[PDB]
């Protein structure tokens, strides 16, 4: 689609191998690639590899980003933890994989940590400091929307 | 305080559904008496953080808000089912590996919002306090009253919680007016240290002066760590002793010493299992492993397939042979290498160093003593025993210390005399060195003898004598350039897996295959090249044998062949030409 | 301050301090010498006592060529022991 | 056992392990922090020698096997060093 | 003391007897008067007793026993030790 | 108490404050401010009764701003990204920011440029194995006074983002390399204080010996590795040291050997990748700058006004180019094209071919592969300059022959004579020993005949020459 | 007030065996009398008691 975001959501790199072989490599001299290589696709190619096959092209391994360890400690503390660190998409991201894996376990936990973000989020909407700094690029820019409409508010509330 | 009760009954609960630790404490429970039928494991079950929170957060918020009020009983609970285990024929100590952070902090950003709160630090460790006794149970003997009597001594560590002061001495005379000796080795004594903990070095923002605070290591957590090691502690943060606001006039400001207790010490930076060996199984058979091994070594280094081969045939070792009631002849394999800078000789050796399994490096000087125990009123080479000791600008080193390496190479011990202890002492090591030409690139053209700058009997210890050349060429430019390009944009861990099994299995001794050909091999080179170069000797043939058993290692073969023999000469030929 | 006193500097202050041969001298008095002519005073900080004493002092020095009468071609600096920078004042 | 030890010596001591305390101190610690020692029992040195023996007394046949097959210097000779050729 | 005192009325052993320098070759130069060290330094008078036995390895100078040369010449140690 | 009032003859005296909660590390040490604060007294036992005087802060507030700088987060705001795109668009932009580091400092345009390709840091590469390749360079600056190379230093230390100016052998109090000093109850150094960024050495042949092996181990690999005691850590770092060494006895070092300066030893010089031996030929306008600037400097600040225009119009006001250097660095990681590595490719083996010939004579002076690897982090330093993620031939085409430059610096009683010796080590000594420097001393004591650099030089020569 | 909790070794009886290994002896008359008399007889101060007897 249009927006940057997204576009830009795709681009990032993804720990998938080949359930087949494919020669006429596009990546260098294989030719053909080895059936179970490890090669990281970027998310846009690699979205409907995993649907056209009754076997699909490729297996998914669950992206580190994902890994067990995270998903559990994003469920201690959401607002001190650093998204902007690890990828820095999340949400325009796993909002891709959530639908592409059919994974419905880690929907009740995403769907938590953005509410406690965004409790945190109303209480920068008032006129930041560190925190700032680790957001993921999409929930800073519904910051900035949010911070603009509080600060026209105020500023037409006097003069 | 039926409330400490409830955090037992809760955290009883917690174990057994899920039963996933029970196990890891019956392992615990059989061990030990398993080591009673024989013929050492710290009492302490690693509690994961991540399985909290499935069952209840309102404990889970707890342990980090307010750890004083609840590791104990969870710990006391923990003893509870201890006891309830198998069986008959000690508190114990909870750990907490998380599923960090909040509280994920490193020791510059602390103090207070995080204390008396679990934390994790993370840091440099200096200077570490010196490994000390500390006093808890006390047990005395009445005499002819009998029976046995015992007093409890709490400390300011003690548990958690804070508690009227016990100490100090001993009961003596507990009423009625019986005599009470002091048991010794019935009663209980927990050993305690405390190590300072400063932030990492890299992380430090300005030239700011550096602010480190001190962990107390309880238990088994002692001497689990040298200092400048790489460190993330765990442990309740504690502010112990007074402000000065205890005693009336302490009229300064200065106040509230604080410290963390315990609790892990997670360190940061062989295992088989069944897969792994099955791996080195399979790959043994195969004829050519040998070179591919030899080009595991070097992602970013070219050539030098010859030097890398060298390297390996350290890492093994021609076993170890003792003569009954007779001098034992040596096992490992020394080498040296020559050559004009940007040769990676100073490169080449911190992967040495890496993949090794050990040893120290040292660097030219250097010093004092190397391997030495210095005779401390009122060192390396014997600390890295079994091991790859590197050593760096190799000509550089003192005279002085060189004798003394002469002792250390083939003899194989060391010994001192100096004032004092009298002893001799084994230092065993495998040794790597690098040393420059004598002046400037000079290297190349120059003679087979002035060129290496140390004569003499050293350069026979080395078994090994290679040279490389720095001279330039635009084809093998170009073919530098495109790898040196691609590196700034089968498993390397794999290569020490596979040796350690290789090392302590299996020792191929020596057959009769193979005599023939390193006995026609040293007889050539002896003949032939004290016509062509220098030097040779005996000792170049004992090298002969060490390399044929070492690549035996490689093979993984319970026998020498002559194929390794094959090999070995030709190495030791690369050497010479 | 010994069991106060200035040196040569000091007690010249005002007058003409007047210094031979340089290159026998042990480098705890050069130091002082270099200090009183670059900033014109003398720091004491023992024992208790502590000051700036004052030393405007004209040094003229009599110094001995290394060696010989003409020590080499070589520069005047390369001809005395003296270092470059003591001399440069 | 007094005077049995001797500086540089390597020596294998055994003896009861234990804390004497404390003199004070007694206020820095706290406790009660016992830093102990070890009480000397027995006492065995690496290394302890001819010239000096009494006997020769059923020692001489610990000899004799030696003398008996005669020809003792180039036996001994040969037996000092046998691992280099 | 070390080495010759430490051991005496037994076999002493030395290694690359060539590289001792000299202050040493005086000490061993005198000790096969047996019986005797003299030490005059210093806080030292004393005259201690060391009936040592000695071994020496050398090496011949470089590289190895040059046969063009003669003997005393390849061996670099002075007549004065040798007998 | 600042030192502009009162000071007069006597040193400033400082007053103890305690800050507390939300105003604790709220400021930076070294930075002027303005206390508020109750004033009032504490006991402290040290009679009678002499009780000493602190400042409680309610509460601080540091001088304009100054927040931003010090305290300079890894982010900023929007605006700040705009003026800088806009700022990576001029096509004299190399060109103007060398116009900015010297206001003052006149000429010496390799090295005005060189300092720029030092700070904006270089490729650096994490690739398996271990081994991590580094960033950025070294430089030095040697040469006789007048060089401002020592002023220039400062001005290097003033720009860069996070950069400690240590002029030793470490000074005062402050030890040069990374230290283990114990808790009475790391000690610091320049290196790991410095960690990051640049390091600013002076009389750096002058320095200590244990803590020279300490640096010449560091630069290379960027780790230093401390086994003292019961911690055997290896910590980091990062620093890219900028050395200024002073050259002994003058221009004749020059008609020496180019290298044998540094002790005995080139090797730091081979360690080092940009070594600038320099000249400050005063365009006729330059010597009589500085004249005419001495005859004044009085009235009526005419002088200093414009130098504040300068200032001004002085290319980037420098306040502003800190904050561009830190963004650069943190933002974009630079990597070179092809036909600009086989460029270079036969850059290095024309070097090689050439000066091999060169050396067919033995000439004196050099050439490693480090050299080139050097030659590679200026071309990364430079395309992160342009802040593009990407290399281009003509941007290393510049490289090559700055960095010729920098060859041509390594190009520049009668010694045979003095060399003899040989008629001692012959005939006079197989041995050596009672000879030593000591004897050729007494050799050449009274023979009317030796320095000490001659005495070395000779020696050296022969211990060289092979004799 | 200092509690007691007693424990399977009791020194008491344990007395009573020590006093059976001394002068109630055979595998080494017994070594127990002759290693004692000779102290008793004040040619002798150490009493070297070997665990190994035990």
């Amino acid at each position: 689609y249009y927006d940057i975001d997204d576009v830009l959501a795709d681009g990032t790199e993804f720990p998938c191998k080949f359930q087949y072989d494919i020669p006429g490599l596009g990546y260098n001299p294989g030719r053909p690639i080895t059936k179970n290589t490890k090669l990281s696709l970027p998310l846009w190619l690699a979205r409907i590899l995993a649907i056209v096959g009754p076997v699909p092209f490729v297996e998914l391994l669950p992206p580190d980003m994902f890994s067990t360890k995270v998903m559990n400690a994003i469920k201690t503390d959401p607002v001190a933890l650093d998204l902007h660190s690890i990828n820095s998409h999340f949400f325009s991201l796993a909002i891709k994989w959530i639908m592409l894996f059919s994974e419905k376990e880690l929907a009740n936990v995403v769907s938590e940590l953005l509410l406690q973000r965004a409790q945190e989020l109303n209480h920068h909407a008032s006129s930041t400091s560190t925190f700032l700094l680790k957001l993921e690029e999409m929930e800073k820019e519904i910051y900035k929307k949010s911070h603009e409409s509080y600060k026209d508010t105020k500023r037409w509330m006097f003069k | 305080d039926a409330v400490f009760g409830d955090r037992v009954r809760r955290f009883q609960e917690f174990l057994d559904t899920f039963t996933s630790y029970r196990d890891s404490v019956r392992s615990i429970q059989v061990y030990n008496s398993n080591n009673a039928a024989n013929y050492i494991l710290p009492h302490r079950i690693i509690i994961s953080l991540d399985d909290l929170r499935e069952f209840d957060r309102s404990f889970w918020s707890g342990i980090l808000v307010e750890p004083a009020y609840f590791i104990p009983p969870a710990e006391k609970a923990l003893t509870d089912l201890a006891d309830s285990m198998d069986d008959v024929p000690h508190p114990w100590k909870l750990s907490f590996k998380g599923s960090f952070g909040a509280h994920a902090l490193s020791p510059r950003t602390l103090t207070a919002q995080h204390l008396n709160k679990l934390v994790s630090v993370e840091g440099i460790v200096t200077k570490t306090s010196l490994v000390r006794p500390k006093l808890i149970r006390s047990v005395h003997y009445a005499a002819k009253t009998g029976r046995f009597h015992y007093r409890d001594y709490t400390d300011a560590t003690t548990t958690l919680t804070t508690r009227i002061p016990t100490p100090a001495i001993y009961p003596t005379e507990d009423t009625e007016g019986n005599k009470l000796t002091t048991e010794y080795g019935y009663s209980t004594f927990i050993d305690h240290q405390r190590i300072t903990v400063q932030e990492m070095p890299e992380m430090a923002p300005a030239g700011q002066l550096p602010r480190s605070i001190d962990v107390i290591l309880d238990d088994d957590l002692v001497d689990k760590t040298k200092p400048g090691d790489r460190v993330n502690v765990v442990g309740v943060f504690k502010s112990l002793g007074a402000g000065g606001m205890n005693q009336s006039n302490s009229n300064t400001l200065i106040g509230f010493k604080t410290l963390i207790l315990g609790n892990t010490v997670y360190p940061l930076h062989q295992m088989l299992t069944d897969f792994d060996i099955r791996n080195i199984n399979k790959l043994s058979k195969k004829k050519d492993i040998f070179d591919i091994l030899s080009q595991s070594l070097a992602p970013s280094i070219y050539g030098h397939d010859h030097i890398k081969k060298a390297i390996l045939l350290m890492l093994m070792g021609g076993v170890e042979k003792n003569l009954e009631n007779g001098s034992h002849l040596r096992g490992d394999i020394n080498i040296l290498m020559v050559g004009d800078p940007s040769t990676a000789k100073s490169q080449l050796l911190r992967f040495v160093l890496n993949t090794a399994s050990l040893a120290i490096a040292t660097t030219g000087r250097g010093s004092s003593g190397v391997g030495l125990t210095a005779a401390v009123t009122t060192g390396a080479m014997v600390l890295a025993d079994r091991g790859v000791v590197c050593i760096d600008e190799f000509d550089k080193m003192t005279d002085v210390d060189r004798v003394a390496i002469h002792e250390v190479m083939e003899q194989q011990t060391v010994t001192i005399a100096k004032a004092g202890i009298h002893t001799t002492l084994n230092a065993r090591c495998s040794v790597i060195a690098a040393a420059n030409p004598v002046f400037g690139q000079y290297d190349v053209n120059r003679d087979p003898h002035q060129n290496i700058a140390l004569p003499d009997s050293l350069l026979s210890r080395f078994d090994l004598l290679f040279v490389v050349t720095d001279d330039i060429n635009e084809i093998r430019d170009r073919s530098i350039s495109e790898h040196v390009l691609r590196t700034h944009r089968v498993t390397i861990p794999f290569l020490r897996k596979y040796v350690q099994y290789a090392k302590e299995r299996v020792i191929p001794q020596l057959t009769q295959e193979a005599i023939n050909v390193i006995v026609k091999n040293y007889t050539d080179l002896r003949n032939d090249d004290n016509t062509k170069k220098s030097p040779i000797t005996a000792r170049t043939l004992e090298t002969l044998i060490r390399l044929a058993t070492a690549h035996a290692k490689v093979r993984l073969s319970k026998t020498v062949n002559k194929v390794d023999a094959k090999v070995a000469a030709n190495l030791l030929r690369f050497a010479l030409l | 301050v010994r069991k106060l006193e200035g040196g040569a500097l000091v007690l010249a202050d005002k007058g003409v301090c007047l210094i031979d041969e340089f290159d026998k001298m042990n480098d705890q008095d050069r130091t002082s010498i270099h200090e009183a002519m670059e900033q014109q005073s003398i720091s004491i900080s023992k024992a208790g006592i502590v000051t700036t004493l004052q030393a405007r002092c004209s040094i003229i020095a009599a110094a001995n060529p290394n060696g010989g009468r003409y020590n080499s071609t070589l520069p005047l600096a390369q001809n005395v022991s003296l270092t470059e920078p003591i001399l440069s004042r | 056992l007094v005077r049995s030890l001797s500086p540089g010596d390597i020596v294998d001591v055994t003896g009861i392990f234990l804390p004497a305390p404390y003199t004070g101190f007694k206020a820095l610690k706290a406790g009660l922090l016992t830093e102990t020692y070890l009480e000397a029992q027995f006492v065995r040195q690496h290394k302890k020698k001819f010239a000096s023996f009494s006997l020769t007394s059923d020692v001489e046949e610990r000899v004799m096997e030696l003398i008996t097959s005669g020809d003792v210097y180039n036996r001994l000779a040969k037996s000092i060093a046998p691992e280099i050729y | 003391g070390g080495a010759l005192v430490l051991a005496d009325n037994g076999i002493c052993c030395i290694d690359e007897f060539d590289k001792m320098d000299e202050s040493d070759r005086t000490a061993i130069h005198e000790v096969m008067e047996q019986q005797t060290i003299s030490i005059s330094k210093a806080g030292i008078n004393t005259t201690l007793n060391a009936r040592t036995s000695i071994l020496a390895a050398a090496n011949p100078l470089y590289g190895r026993y040059n046969p063009r040369l003669s003997p005393l010449d390849n061996i670099n140690l002075p007549a004065a030790l040798l007998s | 108490e600042i030192p502009e009032l009162v000071p007069v003859g006597e040193m400033p005296r400082n007053l103890t404050m305690t800050c507390d909660r939300y105003l604790t590390n709220k400021v930076i040490p070294g930075t002027r401010v303005t206390i508020v604060g109750i004033y009032s007294i504490y006991n402290s036992k040290n009679g009678v009764a002499i009780r000493t005087p602190y400042i409680k802060i309610l509460g601080i507030q540091s001088d304009v701003e100054t927040s931003s700088i010090w305290n300079s987060v890894t982010m900023f705001t929007e605006e700040e990204e705009e003026e800088f795109l806009q700022l990576s668009r001029n096509p004299k932009l190399y060109e103007i920011l060398t116009n900015s580091i010297a206001p003052s400092i006149f000429g010496n345009e390799d090295i005005k440029k060189a300092i720029v390709c030092l700070l904006m840091g270089g490729s650096k590469k994490i690739l398996p194995d271990g081994m991590r390749l580094r960033g950025d360079i070294n430089v030095l600056l040697l040469g006789d006074p007048g060089t401002a190379k020592s002023q220039l230093l400062k001005f290097v230390e003033k720009v860069s983002p996070i950069a400690v100016y240590t002029s030793g052998k470490g000074s005062s109090a402050a030890g040069l390399t990374a230290s283990v000093q114990r808790d009475p109850m790391l000690e610091g150094g320049a290196m790991v204080l410095a960690d990051g960024g640049v390091v600013c050495i002076d009389e750096f042949d002058k320095m200590r010996d244990e803590d020279r092996v300490a640096i010449h181990e560091a630069m290379e690999q960027q780790t230093i590795s401390i086994a003292k005691a019961g911690i055997t850590t290896v910590l980091n770092s990062r620093t890219s040291v900028l050395a200024a060494a002073n050259p002994i006895y003058g221009r004749y070092d020059d008609l020496k050997s180019p290298g044998d300066n540094i002790d005995f030893q080139t090797t730091i010089l081979s360690r080092f990748d940009m070594i600038f031996i320099v000249k400050d030929d005063h365009n006729e306008e330059r010597d009589i700058s500085i004249a005419n600037h001495v005859i004044n400097i009085h009235t009526g600040n005419a002088n200093a006004m414009q130098n504040q225009q300068e200032e001004n119009g002085s290319e980037i006001s420098i306040e502003k180019m800190k904050r561009y250097i830190t963004y650069c660095r943190l933002k974009c990681a630079p990597r070179l094209s092809p036909q600009a590595a086989e460029k270079l490719s036969s850059n290095f083996v024309t070097i090689r071919k050439q000066l091999l010939i060169n050396e067919l004579e033995s000439t004196e002076r050099p050439i490693t592969i480090r050299q080139l690897e050097a030659i590679i982090r200026i071309t990364e330093s430079l395309a992160k300059l342009e802040l593009s993620p990407i290399a281009q031939e003509r941007h290393v085409d510049e490289a090559i022959r700055l960095f010729q430059a920098s060859t041509m610096d390594a190009a520049s009683t009668s010694l045979s004579e003095i060399r003899r010796f040989e008629q001692e080590l012959k005939r006079r000594l197989p041995i050596g020993w009672s000879t030593s420097y000591q004897t050729l001393r007494r050799e050449f004591v009274d023979t009317h005949r030796f320095s000490q650099l001659a005495l070395d030089k000779a020696l050296y020569a022969l211990e060289k020459h092979e004799t | 007030a200092l509690p007691s909790i007693q424990l399977p070794v009791d020194y008491n009886n344990l007395f009573n065996e020590i006093t059976d290994f001394l002068v109630t002896f055979k595998q080494d008359g017994p070594k127990y009398m002759a290693m004692l008399q000779k102290v008793a007889n004040r040619e002798l101060n150490s009493v070297i008691i070997d665990l190994d007897d035990i």
